[PDB]
């Protein structure tokens, strides 16, 4: 959530520059308004992606989940910020005073972790019912029986192969753990987003070092060196240049924020139809027949663990 | 906060004792984004870090003027010393009564803090609640089944076209 | 005011003044056009979402969770509105719930019975088979449950009798 | 007052509920300092006069 | 998959024009960066 | 529609007897775009 003060960026501590800038009307008002809208939109995106559970459910101490082991996604009571193992991995795999500020997000990472915990606990202890209405408990084995019936495989397949399925799920979660711990580029997308923004800001700041046709990129030197009749033209040049740079940055931010809003809408749809329920849309929730999903927070992003069913041995 | 003019450069900022080791021939520091960072004092052989003077937006949190005219002021990203005062990660909040009870967010401030006008009546800032907690009585041989139902009509609004 | 500049200066410098004014106004127009383009992209995305909702929500019945209102989706009704649409999503939401002890299957004669549609429940003493979205207890029989293998493999099985409709008819 | 600040910044006599940005607080420099190297160099005017 | 040469378009075969242009800073390189991003986006679209 | 010039203020448009309740000291009105809207005739005590 970046915010830029045009008056201090264009005319840092200079009354004459501000007087000249005041000629250009309401450029600052609309630029600040656009950036404020961007920040509000980011807050809304996070709110709608994560804040989809009416209450905050919490898993009971007993972990009799039909043999399934969620200890790698449930919150750790002895942890830095009550984050799960995979959440901590995701957080650890992702990495001034010139009118540019970074507003803080409305929902702190602890709150996002609490939201993911509530959604995950609802999914574990109630299945999909907690999304439709009041949470209705159910043994996890029977929930997986529902899911198998949901993918056209009769339920007896599960109960006759419960231990094998539980072991396979645990092995898959372990493999995901190892992959995330080993390969840092896996979270590329999120990192990429960050990178882009930084570059933008950097470019913007570097525009302060361009003369835009003036005699010097430093406003103070122009003010102190030249007479007002020509210093006025020079500062007009500088103001035009800096305003154009700011406009380019704001337009790029608007386009990238539209992209990120599309991504956040997609993530919200995936969380609604994939986690809170069971999707029958092919390749919308992982290759193969979809069984369930588990959300996980990440810095300015979400990570879905898609549990899916794939026939292997054919005759 | 001083407006300074060293050997050939001029600027505004706060000069502080530094931690860097300039070479005997280096005069002016520079950050990654081509910004002056430290200077060598021409007389005293000491390196001074240039931290630009504190500044930030002044947001005005208000309930609608229809209801009342009382307001609170949030100075963004500053300590409350340089300005019923609340020091939050978003900055210094003045005019807001800090309560412990959590409520649904009405006017977002930031970093989990939201302000609102509540009851005799005043502006309060609180750590917003995510909803009433609950525990599901989960056990390996217990299932909860509904016996009644409700038909709910919800409303979803979508813009389609501009002017 | 362009008229004042034209009335106060001859072309030699009126051209410079009008050039400055034209540059400023052209920049303002370009900014406005770009804002309109981005907002139109936003509104096009929202319109595509509305069209998809109307197709898969009004003209049918979407099983996509939370995509057509909270709860299980029953139907939708569209309504116009100035520069937008409003969907009244009619959904079904369970309200009153009861605890029950449950079992994944039951032995009858060594063989295990699994419920076709619904789950086994017990009100404390007896065992019924009831659909899973509405408590509708039914006696457990061989037309509600199907056999598979034997009940030495399923975990959590409980004993009970599976009434067979054909036996009384054969006896009578 | 800050409320009046919001009123003018939004160009209206009435303000809806919310949080708005109206201006920027900036500490002003209390005084000025000028620093130059030691005036060791000296023109030989004393030789002539 | 278009691609525009900022320097050659604005200042086609002229040293003085290019020297005047390079006073504006990164107003040219980022256009090329954006267009290359667009091209990569098209390739990713087709592959997806 | 005529090309008018009142006391140095030049413009083009139709002049229509206005119903505006001009105060005795007001010489002319403006639009929000900083453009003339109504003028009081210098020769006749009429506002159009
Ligand atoms: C769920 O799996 C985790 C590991 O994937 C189990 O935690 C391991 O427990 C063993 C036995 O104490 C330790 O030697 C390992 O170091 C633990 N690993 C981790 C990553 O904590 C956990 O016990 C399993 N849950 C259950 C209920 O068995
Ligand atoms: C569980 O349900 C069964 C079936 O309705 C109950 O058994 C019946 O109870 C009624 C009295 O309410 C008797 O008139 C019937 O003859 C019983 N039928 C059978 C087959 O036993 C049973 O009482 C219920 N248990 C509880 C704890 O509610
Ligand atoms: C359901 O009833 C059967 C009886 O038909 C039980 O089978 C007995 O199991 C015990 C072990 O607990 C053996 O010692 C007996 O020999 C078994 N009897 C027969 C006839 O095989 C079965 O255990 C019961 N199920 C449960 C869950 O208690
Ligand atoms: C089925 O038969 C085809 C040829 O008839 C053969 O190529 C294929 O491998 C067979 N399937 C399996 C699973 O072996
Ligand atoms: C202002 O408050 C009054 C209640 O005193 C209410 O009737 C009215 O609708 C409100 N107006 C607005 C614009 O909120
Ligand atoms: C604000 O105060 C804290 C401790 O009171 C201090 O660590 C911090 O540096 C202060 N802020 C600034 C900008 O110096
Ligand atoms: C809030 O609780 C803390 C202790 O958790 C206490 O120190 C503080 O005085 C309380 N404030 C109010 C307004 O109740
Ligand atoms: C279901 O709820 C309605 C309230 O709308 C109530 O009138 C009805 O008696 C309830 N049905 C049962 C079986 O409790
Ligand atoms: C089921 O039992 C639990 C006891 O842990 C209780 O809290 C819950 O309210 C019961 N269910 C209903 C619908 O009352
Ligand atoms: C269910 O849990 C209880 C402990 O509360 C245990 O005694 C019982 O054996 C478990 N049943 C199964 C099928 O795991
Ligand atoms: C400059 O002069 C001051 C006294 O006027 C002295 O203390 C200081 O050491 C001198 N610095 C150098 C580099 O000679
Ligand atoms: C000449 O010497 C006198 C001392 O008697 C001194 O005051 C004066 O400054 C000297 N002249 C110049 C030009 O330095
Ligand atoms: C001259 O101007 C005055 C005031 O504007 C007006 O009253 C008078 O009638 C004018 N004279 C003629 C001949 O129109």
């Amino acid at each position: 959530k970046t915010s830029v003060d045009c008056t201090m960026y264009i005319c840092g501590d200079s009354t004459e520059c501000s007087n000249l800038l005041l000629q250009y009307g309401s450029f600052c008002t609309q630029l600040n308004r656009a950036l404020t809208g961007i920040a509000v939109e980011q807050d809304k995106n996070t709110q709608e992606v994560f804040a989809q559970v009416k209450q905050i459910y919490k898993t009971p101490p007993i972990k009799d989940f039909g043999g399934f082991n969620f200890s790698q996604i449930l919150p750790d009571p002895s942890k830095p910020s009550k984050r799960s193992f995979i959440e901590d991995l995701l957080f650890n795999k992702v990495t001034k005073f010139n009118g540019l500020t970074v507003l803080p997000p409305l929902l702190t990472d602890e709150m996002i972790a609490q939201y993911t915990s509530a959604l995950l606990a609802g999914t574990i202890t109630s299945g999909w019912t907690f999304g439709a209405g009041a949470a209705l408990q159910i043994p996890f084995a029977m929930q997986m029986a529902y899911r198998f019936n949901g993918i056209g495989v009769t339920q007896n397949v599960l109960y006759e192969n419960q231990k094998l399925i539980a072991n396979q799920f645990n092995s898959a979660i372990g493999k995901i753990q190892d992959s995330l711990s080993s390969t840092a580029s896996a979270l590329g997308k999120l990192q990429d987003v960050v990178n882009q923004n930084a570059q933008a800001l950097n470019t913007l700041v570097k525009q302060l070092s361009s003369n835009f046709g003036a005699i010097s990129s430093v406003l103070n030197d122009i003010l102190s060196r030249l007479d007002p009749p020509e210093a006025e033209v020079q500062i007009d040049r500088l103001i035009t240049g800096r305003l154009q740079s700011l406009q380019t940055y704001v337009t790029q931010q608007l386009i990238r924020a539209a992209e990120i809003r599309a991504s956040a809408n997609l993530a919200a749809t995936k969380m609604s139809e994939c986690v809170l329920g069971q999707s029958k849309r092919v390749d919308f929730c992982g290759k193969g027949y979809h069984l369930m999903s588990f959300p996980q927070s990440a810095p300015h992003g979400v990570v879905f663990l898609h549990v899916t069913y794939v026939p292997a041995q054919e005759k | 906060c001083v407006n300074f003019n060293f050997n050939g450069l001029t600027g505004t900022g706060v000069l502080t004792e530094s931690n860097k080791k300039f070479l005997p021939f280096q005069q002016f520091g520079r950050d990654i984004a081509d910004t002056t960072d430290a200077v060598r004092d021409p007389q005293t052989l000491e390196i001074l870090d240039i931290t630009p003077c504190s500044f930030g937006g002044v947001s005005v949190i208000t309930p609608g003027t229809n209801t009342s005219n009382q307001v609170a002021v949030l100075y963004q990203d500053v300590n409350c010393t340089e300005v019923n005062v609340f020091q939050t990660r978003a900055g210094c909040l003045i005019g807001a009564e800090h309560v412990n009870n959590s409520y649904e967010c009405d006017i977002p401030i930031g970093a989990g803090i939201c302000a609102s006008y509540q009851t005799s009546q005043s502006i309060i800032a609180y750590t917003m609640s995510l909803g009433a907690e609950n525990s599901v009585a989960y056990s390996n041989n217990s299932i909860a089944i509904p016996t009644n139902f409700t038909i709910s009509v919800t409303t979803e609004i979508l813009p389609v076209s501009m002017t | 005011v362009l008229n004042d500049i034209l009335s106060r200066l001859d072309p030699p410098e009126a051209e410079v003044q009008i050039d400055r004014l034209i540059t400023g106004r052209l920049q303002s127009l370009q900014t406005y056009v770009t804002q309109q383009l981005i907002r139109a992209a936003e509104i096009r995305a929202s319109a595509n979402l509305a069209a998809t909702k109307m197709s898969e929500c009004v003209l049918g019945q979407s099983k996509r969770v939370d995509f057509c209102g909270k709860g299980y989706h029953l139907m939708s009704f569209p309504q116009s509105a100035p520069h937008g649409v409003v969907f009244l999503h009619v959904t079904y939401v369970p309200a009153q719930e009861k605890n029950f002890t449950t079992a994944p299957a039951i032995c009858h004669d060594g063989k295990a019975h699994f419920p076709r549609e619904g789950v086994f429940v017990s009100n404390g003493t007896h065992w019924f088979v009831t659909q899973r979205n509405f408590y509708e207890p039914q006696i457990i029989t061989t037309d509600n449950t199907f056999v598979s293998g034997n009940c030495d493999v399923v975990i959590g099985i409980v004993n009970n009798t599976v009434y067979d409709p054909l036996q009384p008819e054969l006896d009578s | 007052d800050p409320l009046s600040e919001t009123k003018c910044t939004l160009k209206s006599f009435t303000v809806e509920k919310g949080i708005y940005q109206t201006s920027n607080f900036r500490v002003q420099p209390t005084e000025s300092i000028v620093r130059f190297p030691n005036i060791t160099n000296l023109c030989p005017f004393g030789e002539v006069f």
